[PDB]
């Protein structure tokens, strides 16, 4: 959220770290979606959707 | 400027321009950085840094 963490993010983006096979990000999945074991289907779909 | 403030531990001003938006941080002499964000924090910042 802050400029805090948007300077990580750009950091990342550009590859300063060593790395050779990279970054990336997944989705942690919510407290909610934790609670009733939602179908996957859904978790592709809300993952693809925010990013 | 202050009722007469002025350096009381030597102080090391590091400046480089970048495209990228403006930031500041700084360092105590405890191995310590510190994220500032926009430089209006800075000024106060560094006498409390020295104070300490």
């Amino acid at each position: 959220d802050r400029g805090t963490e948007k300077s990580v993010m750009n950091v990342v983006r550009n590859l300063t770290y060593p790395l050779k096979k990279g970054y990336m990000i997944v989705k942690c999945r919510g407290q909610q979606e934790i609670t009733n074991r939602l179908s996957l289907a859904e978790a592709t779909k809300k993952e693809i959707t925010f990013f | 400027r202050g009722s007469g403030i002025v350096t009381r531990c030597p102080l090391v001003l590091k400046l480089k321009k970048q495209p990228c938006e403006a930031w500041a941080g700084r360092i105590s002499y405890r191995n310590t950085e510190l994220e500032l964000q926009d430089p209006g924090q800075v000024e106060k910042e560094i006498h409390k840094a020295q104070n300490v």
